[PDB]
C-alpha cells in the first residue's frame, strides 16, 4: 500500500548525441521535483538492480545483446558492418555508456514487475524505462533494449491475463509484435496513424493465432485535444475491461501527446493527460507505470512529476518548489501546462466509426461460435 | 531469329520480374532439382529419338556446351540488382561449387528466353540450337511439379538494407 | 498442353446473368431455411463441456445452461 | 427549415419502430430543438408525469427532470446494450455481497426488497431509502447503485470511475437525426431488378453491382460479401435495400453482426504483417525457457514504413516562436549536463579516497585500483576526466589514478573543482538573456494561429467561396427534400442581441468615416434607409444613435457609445429582392456580428485566465517575474471587457495601434482562446469594400435606388424584379425578416447570365396579394378548387430547330369556379 | 565519372575504375569481390557448336549488365511497364485538395454516402474511376489522411476489390459471348412534353397534404405510449438487478452472461462448473 518507486541516480548523466531529441536528463528533473515536494516520504523509493546480459536475451537474440556488449564510439570501425544489421549508428547512434543505460531501464522494469509479484506494491513506478520500440533483434526508434516485454513476462507468471496500455503519439510496435499471437497479453494503443513515425498501426492489424482479436489499435488525427481524447478512451478501456478482464496492467504514460512537443502532433495537456491514469488508476487492478516519449523536457519534467504525486495519493500545490531547474520552467513558474489553440482534425464520425468497430471486434468472443 | 515461349512461360516469367523488383521476395537458391538434374532428365527423355549418330553427337555436343555456358553467365547477366546480395551469401557459403549445381530452372529459362539477342555475331548451328530451346521451353513447362518452386521466400528484414533498401 | 487461365474478356447479356443470380440465390435461401429449421430443435446436451461450443445466439443454449448451473448449485 | 422538421420525424419514427428507447428519444430532441424553446414547452405538455424538461434564462439551461434527481443536457449517439447491464449488476452484487458478509441478514434485505419493486410494491424513493440505509458503512458501494438508477442513463455515453459502459454507440453520418443508417434503412423478381435500373441511374454504377452480382454466382464470394458490399450500392432507399434483404433471406439482426468484417482486406494480419523464413525463425535467444518460446511471436515481424515521412522521427515544421524556446532549452542543456557530471565524478571519487583514507596508514601507499576504479558506471568518470584534462593527456592520467590512488586522488578532486567553478560561472551571467528571450517567445507557442489564420481567414472572406457556398448548399437541398425545398432559406441568420447588432454597424461605418474620405452622402443614406428596409430597425433612434459617427463628439476619448433603448420592433414582414454585390455585405456583415458575440462571451471566463498568471512566491527570490502588465500601453476605462477591447479595434482601426501591441493586449487578457479578432480589420475592410459597391459601379447605383425608390407597393418590387427582368449580371437572393423572432433568411431564386423576354401577360391583370409566398398560395388553391382541369396537350421539339410541334388530337382546358 | 551503376543504375558505394572510368556496386560489378580496393581497378579494360561455344567463351570480356527482360515478353500484358533502373512498375495506376465543391463540368460536389458536401467535415475525395465523390470520414475504413495526387483512387463501389489478379494479353479481343445460362467465368467479363404545368402544381400540392397526414398520424400512435415507453425503458436496470441478485437462472439472458464468464476465464470442461454466485468471483 505505499507505490514502490524505482530511481538510480547515475541515470540522468548520459547523453546521445549533439542535438538528439532524447534527454535522460529529464528523469533527474522530475526527481527533483519529487524530493522537494516533499513525496519521497510518502512513496517507497528503490535503486533497481541492473539487468546482466541474460536476462535481455530472454526477448533479444544473443548476437545483439553481444553486439551492445561490446561496442563502443572508438573501436567503431571493428563493428562497422554489424551497425546495418543491428540498425544501431546513425539515428540510435552509439554513445558512451550504452550498455549501462539499457541495463538501468530494464532492471528497473523488471524490479517493477517481480515487485508486484509478491504481495508488496500495488502501483510500482518506473520512469527511466518505457522503451517500446526495440525489436528483438535490432534497435528502432531512440529504444535498444525492450524493457516492457521483459516486465510482461515476469508478469506472465502470477496472472492469466495482463494488458497493455500506450498512450505515446507512436504505435508501440515492438510491445505488439513481441505478443501478436498470445491470449494472454493485449496490447491496447492511441496513436496517430497517417505518415508519422512508426508507419504501422493500422485498425486492421489485429491478431493472429490464438491471439486473434487482441492486438487494439486506435489511429487518430492531429491535434486532437483534451475531450476528444477524453470521449474515445474512456468506453475503449471500460470495454476492454468488461470482455477481456485483466488481472495487471502496464499503462506506458509517454508524454509527446502533449501540447507543444518537438516530435508529436497532438494537442493534450496535463489533465488531459492525467485522466488517462486517473481513469486506468480506478479499476483496482496491479498497474505498473512506466516512461516512454516526450522531447520538451521543460513539460515532460512537470507531467511526470503530476502524475506520480497522483498514483500516490497526494496533492501537489500548483507552484514549483524552489529547485535545481526552476529557471527551465519559464514565466509564471507554475506546476501545469497548457493547451495551444492548434485545430483539430477528429470529426466526431471518424471517432465513433473506429470506435464502434473496436467494439465489435472486442465483443467477438462470446459472440461467436 | 526468334523463338517462340509458351504464354504460361510468359506469364511466369513477369510473375517473378515482379515479385523480385518490386515485392521484395527471393526464391530459396539451394535448388532441388538444379540446373545440371534438369539438363540429364532431358537427355534421358529426348534420346529415345536418337536414331541418326551426327544427331546424337549434336546434341551431346550442345547439352554440355549449354550447362558449362550456363555456369559463365550466372554471375554477368541473369540476376536482377536485388539479387546481387543473395549471390555473395552463397558464393561464400559454398565457395568453389559450380554455379549450375545450385541455381535451378528459374533462371535457366532466363537463358533460353533471352537468346535471340546473344545470337547476332550462321549456316545451320544456330537453328538445331533454337530447335533445342524451344523443346526444352515446352518440356520443362510440362512438368511445372519438377522444375519450378511452390513460393518466393520473403526476402529477409537485414536483408533488404545490404542491397539499397 | 496448358495455357493461359484468362486469355481475352466476355460480353455477357444482363438478363441472363439476372436469372442465373435469381436461381443460385433461391437454392442457397433455401438451404439456409432448412439449416435454421434444424438447429431451431437441438439439444445442446445438459452437462456437456463448460464454456461451450455454439454461438451466444442459439435457441436452445438457455436450457443447457440452465440445467448446469442449477447441478452445481447445491 | 426542412431539415429540422424532418429530423424531429425521424427521431419519433425510430422511438415508433424500437431503434431508440426513451432516453434516445429525450436527448435526439434535446440536441435537434434547441434553439425553439417554445417547441420544447409545447411538446412537455404530452411527457409522462415526471419526465420534463427544466428551461430557464429563456432556454439558455435546461435539464431533463427524473424520478430520483435532474440530469443536465450534456452528445455522442448512445443506443442500448443487455450484456453490459447485466455485466455490470453481476459485478455490483458480487461486490456488494462480499461487504456484508459477517451478518447474512442485511443482503437478504437487499433480497426480498429489490424483489417487491419488481413486482409494485415499493418505488424509487422508497427503494432508494432502504438501499440507503444498508449501504451506509460502505461509501464507494452505496455511490455505485447510483448508476443503476433513472438518472445516469439518460446521457451515458461516458463511463463512470471503476465501471463497465452503461450505453452502446455507433456512427450517425452527419444526421441532424442521431440514428445509423444501418439501423434505418433496414429494419418481386420483378420488383428488385425493375427498380435497381432506377435507382442506380449512372450506367457504370449499374454494370459495376451487375459484376458483384456475377462473381458471387460463379463461386469467388459467399452471401456475407454480396450482402455487405452491396450496402454502399443501394441503401439510400429503404424499401430496395429491405427487399434485397429478404432476396437473400438475410435477416437484419445479422447484417450487423457481419457488415464489418466483410468489405475488405488482407486480413487474419492486416497490412504490416510479413511471415519470417523458416531459416530466421530459429535465431537463437539463450535465456528464454519452455514457456516464453511458446508466448513469444516468432512467426511474424511488422517494420518501419515510408509513405513519405516513417524511417526516423522527423516531423514537420513549426512557428518561428518554437524555434526559439527549442534553442534557448538547448543552451541550457548543454551547460547543465556538463556541470552535473562533473559534480557526479567529484563525489564519487570523494567516496572512494574516504575509503583509501580510513584503513592503517601503512597500506595506504599502494593500495591499488582497477582500470575503472569499482564504479559500475565507469563512462560518466571516463568522459569527465577526458574534457577536463586534455583528451590528448588523459591517458597518463587514467594510470596514475590506477596505481597510486593516494597522491592522485585529491590532487585531481582539486582540478575538478576548479573547472567546475569556472562552468557555474560562465553559466550565471547568461542567466539573464535566456529569460529575456523566453519572456518575448512564451507567449506565441501556445498561440500557433497567429501565423496560419491570417490565411485560412483570408480565403473565409472572399467572394468567390461565399458565392460558391450558396450554390452547393442550394444543391444540396434540392435532393434530400425534392418537394419541400422550394421553402429553402439556405441560411437563417438570427439577430437576437442589439447591442452588438449596433456595433457592427458602428464598426463598419466608423472605419469607412476615417479610411475614405469619399461617400458619406451615401455610405449614410445606405445606412439610414437601406438597412432598415431590410432589417427590420427603429430607423429613428438608429439614425440618431448612429449620427455619432458621422458628426463626431474620437481620437481624444475615443468611447464605447450610448446605446438605443429597444433598436427592434415587435410570416414574412419584410422581402426585398438584390444581387450577389448585396449578398456578400449580408455575408459580411454576419461574420463580424459572430466575431463581436463570441468576444462578448469569452469575457466570463475572464476571470481564470489571470488566475494561471498569479504571483508565485518563490519566484519572488528576484528571478524574473517579469509581471506582463508593463507592456500594456493605456487600457480603457469603460465598465466590462467586451467595450474596452471595442475601443482597442476602434484604435486599431484609427491608427493608433498596431498590430503587435493589440495582439499582445488580446492575449493579456483571453489567452489564446480570441484568435479570430487578430484579422478584424481586413474583414471591415471587406464590409466597408461592399458598402461602397452599393452605391457605385455605375451598374449596381441603379439596382439600389430602384429599390430604394419603389419602397414607398410591395406588387411593384417583386413584378419588376421577378416578372419583368432588369437582370444586370448576377444571382438573385430574396431576404426576408421575421420580427417575432428577429430571424433573418436569404433564398437564391434566379439567375442572372438567352433573354430577349418582354413578357406574355400584362402584370396589372393578375393584381391580387401582398407577399410572394402568398402569391404562390393563391395560385395552389385556385388550382385545388378548380370547377375544370384537364392536360390533355402534348408536344415535341424539333431538332436543330428549337420549335414546339404540338401532335394533334391532344387538348388542354382549365375553367375556374367563379365561371359557371 | 558516372555517378550511377554501370549495371543497375543506382545509387550508393560505388567501386569506380580508373581507365575505363564506370561505376559498379562491387556486389553489381564482375565477381563480387566484397569491397574494399583501393588500388587500379581497370575494370575489363584490357560452324558447328564449336564456333557458338567461341562465342561462349567471348563473353567474357564485356562488363556485366543487369537482366531485363525481352521486349516481347516483359510488353505482353495489360498495364505493366519498367521503370528507369529496370523494375516492374504498373501504367495503370499513375497520375490532393481537400475542399472541392463544384467540378469542371458544373455540377455539385456531393458525398455518395450521406449526400452532403465537403463543409460538414473539412473534406471530400473524388474517385478516378467513377464520377462519385466520398467523405474520408464515411468509408468503413475509415481515412486517416488522404491519398498521394499522382496515384489514382478508387470508391467503394467496385468489384475490381474482389476479382484476384488476371493480367490480360494487350491485345485480346472481346469476345461476345452468345450463351443464353451457364456461362463460367472468373470476372474478366464487360457487359452488354406533356407540357403540364398546371397538373405538376396540383400534383405538388396533393403529395405534400399526403406526408402531412401521414406524419400526422404517426405521432398520435407514438405519443399516446410515451407512459409505458419512459416506464419500462427507465427501470430496467434495476429489474435486471433484482433479477440478478435473487438469482433467477430462468432470465435467460443471465446464464448466457454466466457463460461469457466461463469464456473469460477459459474453463477447463474437466473441472465442474461453480454456483452461480461461486462463478462471480471472477470479477471480484
Ligand atoms: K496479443
Ligand atoms: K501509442
Ligand atoms: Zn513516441
Ligand atoms: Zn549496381
Ligand atoms: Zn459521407
Ligand atoms: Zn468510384
Amino acid at each position: 500500500k505505499k507505490v514502490s518507486y524505482f530511481y538510480d541516480e547515475d541515470v540522468g548523466n548520459y547523453h546521445y548525441g549533439p542535438q538528439h531529441p532524447m534527454k535522460p536528463h529529464r528523469v533527474r528533473m522530475v526527481h527533483n521535483l519529487v524530493v522537494n515536494y516533499n513525496l519521497y516520504e510518502k512513496l517507497n523509493v528503490i535503486t533497481p538492480v541492473r539487468a546482466t546480459r541474460n536476462d535481455m536475451t530472454r526477448c533479444h537474440t544473443d548476437e545483439y545483446i553481444e553486439f551492445l556488449w561490446r561496442v563502443t564510439p572508438d573501436t567503431m570501425e571493428k563493428f562497422q558492418p554489424h551497425q546495418l544489421k543491428f540498425n544501431v549508428g546513425d539515428d540510435c547512434p552509439v554513445f558512451d555508456g550504452l550498455y549501462e543505460f539499457c541495463s538501468i531501464s530494464a532492471g528497473g522494469s523488471i524490479g517493477a514487475a517481480q515487485e508486484l509479484n509478491s504481495g508488496n506494491a500495488e502501483i510500482a513506478i518506473n520512469w527511466a524505462g518505457g522503451l517500446h520500440h526495440a525489436k528483438k533483434r535490432e534497435a528502432s526508434g531512440f529504444c535498444y533494449v525492450n524493457d516492457i516485454a521483459l516486465a510482461a513476462l515476469e508478469l506472465l507468471k502470477y496472472h492469466q491475463r495482463v494488458l497493455y496500455i500506450d498512450i505515446d503519439v507512436h504505435h508501440g510496435d515492438g510491445v505488439e509484435e513481441f505478443f501478436y499471437t498470445t491470449d494472454r497479453v493485449m496490447t491496447c494503443s492511441f496513436h496517430k496513424f497517417g505518415e508519422y513515425f512508426p508507419g504501422t498501426g493500422h485498425i486492421k492489424d489485429t491478431g493472429i493465432g490464438t491471439g486473434k482479436n487482441y492486438a487494439v489499435n486506435v489511429p487518430l488525427r492531429d491535434g486532437i485535444d483534451d475531450e476528444s481524447y477524453e470521449s474515445v478512451f474512456k468506453p475503449v478501456i471500460s470495454h476492454i475491461m468488461q470482455w477481456f478482464r485483466p488481472e495487471a496492467v502496464i499503462l506506458q504514460c509517454g508524454t509527446d501527446s502533449l501540447a507543444g512537443d518537438r516530435l508529436g502532433c497532438f494537442n493534450l495537456s496535463m489533465k488531459g493527460h492525467s485522466m488517462c491514469v486517473d481513469f486506468v488508476k480506478s479499476f483496482n487492478l496491479p498497474m505498473i507505470c512506466v516512461g516512454g516519449g516526450g522531447y520538451t523536457v521543460r513539460n515532460v519534467a512537470r507531467v511526470w512529476t503530476y502524475e506520480t504525486g497522483l498514483l500516490a495519493g497526494e496533492e501537489l500545490d500548483e507552484n514549483l518548489p524552489y529547485n535545481d531547474y526552476l529557471q527551465y520552467y519559464g514565466p509564471d513558474y507554475k506546476l501545469n501546462v497548457l493547451s495551444n489553440n492548434m485545430e483539430n482534425h477528429n470529426t466526431r464520425q471518424y471517432l465513433d466509426s473506429i470506435t464502434s468497430e473496436i467494439i465489435e471486434n472486442l465483443r467477438n468472443l462470446s459472440f461467436a461460435p | 531469329h526468334k523463338i517462340s515461349v509458351p504464354d504460361v512461360l510468359k506469364l511466369w516469367l513477369v510473375d517473378d520480374w515482379e515479385n523480385i523488383t518490386k515485392n521484395q521476395q527471393l526464391i530459396a537458391i539451394p535448388r532441388n532439382p538444379t540446373v545440371r538434374a534438369a539438363i540429364a532428365a532431358f537427355r534421358e527423355s529426348k534420346i529415345s529419338h536418337l536414331n541418326n549418330e551426327i544427331d546424337v553427337d549434336v546434341f551431346e555436343q550442345a547439352m554440355a556446351g549449354l550447362v558449362i555456358y550456363f555456369n559463365k553467365c550466372l554471375g554477368n547477366m541473369l540476376l536482377y540488382r536485388f539479387e546481387r546480395q543473395q549471390y555473395l551469401e552463397i558464393r561464400q557459403q559454398y565457395p568453389d561449387t559450380e554455379m549450375c549445381d545450385l541455381y535451378g530452372v528459374e533462371h535457366l529459362i532466363r537463358l533460353f528466353v533471352s537468346l535471340p539477342e546473344l545470337i547476332d555475331r550462321d549456316s545451320q548451328s544456330i537453328e538445331c540450337l533454337l530447335n533445342y530451346i524451344e523443346e526444352f521451353l515446352k518440356y520443362l513447362v510440362l512438368h511445372k511439379d519438377e522444375y519450378f518452386i511452390k513460393e518466393y521466400q520473403n526476402a529477409p528484414p537485414n536483408y533488404r538494407s545490404l542491397v539499397g533498401v | 498442353f496448358p495455357r493461359l487461365p484468362v486469355s481475352c474478356l466476355y460480353k455477357v447479356s444482363e438478363d441472363g446473368l439476372i436469372k442465373d443470380f435469381l436461381y443460385a440465390i433461391g437454392i442457397e435461401a433455401k438451404k439456409f431455411n432448412n439449416e435454421r429449421k434444424k438447429r431451431e430443435l437441438e439439444v445442446i446436451p445438459p452437462d456437456v463441456k463448460s464454456a461451450l461450443l455454439p454461438a451466444r445466439t442459439h435457441p436452445n443454449l438457455p436450457i443447457a445452461l440452465r440445467t448446469l448451473f442449477n447441478k452445481a448449485r447445491t | 427549415r426542412p431539415y429540422v422538421y424532418s429530423a424531429f420525424m425521424d427521431v419519433v419514427k425510430a422511438l415508433h419502430n424500437e431503434i431508440v428507447d426513451f432516453p434516445g428519444f429525450i436527448e435526439r430532441i434535446s440536441v435537434i430543438l434547441r434553439d425553439y424553446p417554445d417547441l420544447l414547452e409545447y411538446l412537455n405538455i404530452f411527457l409522462p408525469s415526471s419526465y420534463k424538461y427544466l428551461l430557464s434564462n429563456s432556454g439558455a439551461n435546461f435539464t431533463l427532470q427524473f424520478t430520483t434527481p435532474s440530469g443536465p443536457v450534456s452528445y455522442v449517439a448512445t443506443y442500448n446494450d443487455l450484456p453490459c447491464t447485466y455485466h455490470r449488476a453481476i459485478g455490483f452484487v458480487s461486490r456488494v455481497r462480499r461487504a456484508l458478509l459477517s451478518n447474512p441478514e442485511q443482503f437478504f434485505k437487499l433480497q426480498d426488497s429489490l424483489r417487491k419493486f419488481k413486482n409494485s410494491e415499493c418505488s424509487l424513493s422508497e427503494l432508494q431509502t432502504i438501499v440507503t440505509s444498508l449501504l451506509a458503512e460502505h461509501p464507494s458501494l452505496a455511490h455505485e447503485f447510483h448508476n443503476f438508477l433513472p438518472s445516469s442513463i439518460f446521457f451515458g455515453s461516458k463511463p463512470p470511475l471503476g465501471s463497465f459502459p452503461l450505453r452502446g454507440i455507433q456512427s450517425s453520418q452527419f444526421t441532424l437525426s442521431n440514428i445509423s443508417d444501418l439501423l434505418s434503412q433496414s429494419r418481386e423478381s420483378s420488383d428488385f431488378f425493375k427498380n435497381v435500373k432506377n435507382v442506380l441511374t449512372d450506367v457504370e454504377t449499374y454494370h459495376e453491382f451487375l459484376k458483384l452480382l456475377n462473381l458471387y454466382v460463379q463461386g469467388i464470394i459467399d452471401r456475407n460479401i454480396l450482402v455487405s458490399r452491396g450496402f454502399g450500392f443501394l441503401k439510400s432507399n429503404s424499401g430496395l435495400w429491405r427487399s434485397f434483404l429478404s432476396l437473400t433471406s438475410l435477416s437484419p439482426e445479422e447484417f450487423l453482426s457481419v457488415y464489418n468484417s466483410a468489405c475488405s482486406d488482407f486480413p487474419e494480419c492486416g497490412p504490416s504483417y510479413r511471415l519470417l523464413p523458416v531459416e530466421e525463425r530459429n535465431i537463437s535467444c539463450s535465456g528464454r525457457d519452455d514457456f516464453a518460446w511458446g508466448i513469444l511471436n516468432d512467426d511474424w515481424v511488422s517494420h518501419p514504413t515510408w509513405a513519405s515521412e516513417e524511417s526516423g522521427f522527423i516531423v514537420q515544421r513549426k512557428t518561428p516562436y518554437e524555434e526559439a524556446m527549442t534553442k534557448l532549452e538547448e543552451e541550457r542543456y548543454e551547460f547543465d549536463r556538463h556541470i552535473e557530471a562533473t559534480s557526479w565524478t567529484i563525489k564519487s571519487l570523494k567516496k572512494i579516497q574516504n575509503r583509501i583514507n580510513e584503513l592503517p596508514e601503512e597500506e595506504r601507499e599502494t593500495y591499488t585500483l582497477e582500470e575503472g576504479l569499482g564504479l559500475p558506471s565507469k563512462s560518466i568518470y571516463k568522459k569527465t576526466i577526458k574534457l577536463v584534462y586534455t583528451s590528448e593527456h588523459a591517458e597518463e592520467m587514467f594510470k596514475a589514478l590506477e596505481r597510486m590512488p593516494c597522491l592522485t586522488l585529491p590532487l585531481v578532486i582539486s582540478r575538478l573543482e576548479e573547472k567546475n567553478e569556472e562552468w557555474k560561472s560562465v553559466k550565471r551571467s547568461l542567466q539573464p538573456g535566456w529569460r529575456s528571450i523566453e519572456f518575448k517567445n512564451y507567449d506565441k507557442s501556445l498561440d500557433s494561429q497567429c501565423v496560419y489564420f491570417k490565411a485560412r481567414d483570408k480565403k473565409n472572406v472572399s467572394s468567390k467561396f461565399l458565392l460558391a457556398e450558396a450554390d452547393i448548399l442550394r444543391s444540396q437541398a434540392k435532393l434530400h427534400f425534392p418537394l419541400r425545398s422550394r421553402s429553402a432559406f439556405e441560411f437563417s441568420f438570427v439577430y437576437d442581441n442589439e447591442i452588438v447588432l449596433f456595433d457592427t454597424c458602428y464598426m463598419v461605418c466608423t472605419y469607412i468615416v476615417c479610411n475614405s474620405p469619399s461617400g458619406l452622402k451615401k455610405v449614410e443614406h445606405f445606412f439610414k434607409n437601406i438597412l432598415p428596409l431590410h432589417f427590420g430597425l427603429e430607423k429613428d433612434k438608429f439614425s440618431i444613435f448612429l449620427d455619432q459617427v458621422f458628426r463626431g463628439p474620437i481620437k481624444a476619448s475615443l468611447k464605447y457609445p450610448s446605446h438605443p433603448d429597444s433598436l427592434l420592433e415587435h410570416d414574412v414582414d419584410k422581402e426585398q429582392f438584390g444581387y450577389s454585390s448585396m449578398y456578400v455585405f449580408f455575408r459580411l456583415f454576419n461574420l463580424l456580428y459572430e466575431r463581436l458575440y463570441e468576444l462578448q462571451r469569452l469575457e466570463d471566463q475572464v476571470s481564470i485566465i489571470q488566475q494561471r498568471i498569479i504571483p508565485n512566491p518563490v519566484s519572488q527570490k528576484q528571478k524574473i517575474w517579469r509581471d506582463r502588465w508593463n507592456d500594456l500601453s493605456d487600457v480603457p476605462d469603460e465598465k466590462t471587457h467586451y467595450e474596452n477591447t471595442y475601443v482597442m479595434i476602434l484604435r486599431l482601426i484609427y491608427g493608433i495601434v498596431d498590430q503587435s501591441a493589440f495582439e499582445d493586449y488580446l492575449r493579456f487578457y483571453y489567452g489564446n482562446k480570441a484568435y479570430k479578432i487578430y484579422t478584424i480589420d481586413k474583414l471591415v475592410w471587406s464590409a466597408a469594400k461592399q458598402v461602397h459597391h452599393i452605391v457605385s459601379d455605375g451598374k449596381y447605383k441603379f439596382v439600389t435606388s430602384l429599390v430604394e425608390q419603389n419602397s414607398s407597393y410591395d406588387d411593384f418590387l417583386y413584378r419588376l424584379e421577378i416578372e419583368k427582368l432588369l437582370n444586370p449580371d448576377e444571382i438573385l437572393f430574396r431576404f426576408c425578416w421575421i420580427n417575432k423572432f428577429k430571424s433573418f433568411g436569404i433564398k437564391i431564386m434566379k439567375r442572372a447570365n438567352y433573354k430577349n423576354y418582354r413578357c406574355p401577360f400584362l402584370c396589372r391583370n393578375i393584381e391580387k396579394e401582398r407577399t410572394v409566398e402568398q402569391l404562390v398560395s393563391r395560385l395552389q388553391t385556385k388550382l385545388l378548387r378548380s370547377a375544370e382541369l384537364v392536360s390533355g396537350l402534348q408536344a415535341k421539339l424539333c431538332l436543330d430547330s428549337f420549335k414546339l410541334l404540338y401532335l394533334p388530337r391532344t387538348e388542354d382546358s382549365y375553367i375556374d369556379a367563379s365561371y359557371l | 565519372n558516372n555517378d550511377y551503376c554501370s549495371a543497375c543504375h543506382g545509387p550508393g558505394n560505388f567501386l569506380c575504375c580508373e581507365t575505363c572510368p564506370n561505376s559498379f556496386h562491387f556486389t553489381c560489378i564482375d565477381p563480387p569481390i566484397e569491397e574494399k580496393n583501393l588500388p587500379d581497378d581497370a575494370w575489363y579494360c584490357n560452324t558447328m557448336v564449336d564456333v557458338w561455344m567461341q562465342l561462349c567463351t567471348y563473353i567474357d570480356s564485356h562488363n556485366p549488365i543487369q537482366f531485363h527482360l525481352p521486349h516481347s515478353i516483359s510488353s505482353f500484358f495489360r498495364g505493366v511497364g519498367s521503370g528507369v533502373m529496370g523494375e516492374y512498375i504498373e501504367t495503370d495506376v499513375l497520375k490532393r485538395d481537400p475542399l472541392l465543391l463544384k467540378s469542371k463540368s458544373g455540377t455539385p460536389i456531393l458525398c455518395f454516402r450521406c449526400h452532403k458536401s465537403a463543409l460538414v467535415s473539412q473534406s471530400i475525395l473524388a474517385c478516378d474511376y467513377c464520377n462519385s465523390y466520398w467523405h474520408p470520414d464515411c468509408l468503413n475504413p475509415p481515412l486517416a489522411t488522404l491519398p498521394s495526387n499522382l496515384r489514382k483512387w478508387k470508391c467503394p463501389n467496385h468489384s475490381d476489390h474482389v476479382t484476384p489478379r488476371y493480367r490480360l494479353p494487350e491485345k485480346a479481343k472481346v469476345i461476345r459471348v452468345g450463351l443464353p445460362r451457364g456461362f463460367k467465368n472468373k470476372g474478366n467479363i464487360v457487359i452488354d412534353f406533356k407540357l403540364n404545368f398546371l397538373e405538376q402544381i396540383r400534383d405538388n400540392v396533393i403529395n405534400l397534404r399526403k406526408m402531412v397526414e401521414q406524419d400526422e398520424q404517426l405521432c398520435i400512435e407514438t405519443f399516446s405510449k410515451f407512459d409505458f415507453y419512459a416506464t419500462r425503458d427507465c427501470e430496467l436496470p434495476l429489474r435486471i438487478l433484482c433479477d440478478v441478485a435473487n438469482d433467477n437462472l430462468e432470465n435467460d439472458d443471465y446464464v448466457l452472461a454466466l457463460r461469457d464468464l466461463l469464456r473469460i476465464s477459459k474453463w477447463d470442461p474437466n473441472q465442474p462448473v461453480p454456483a452461480p454466485f461461486d462463478l462471480a468471483n471472477l470479477l471480484s
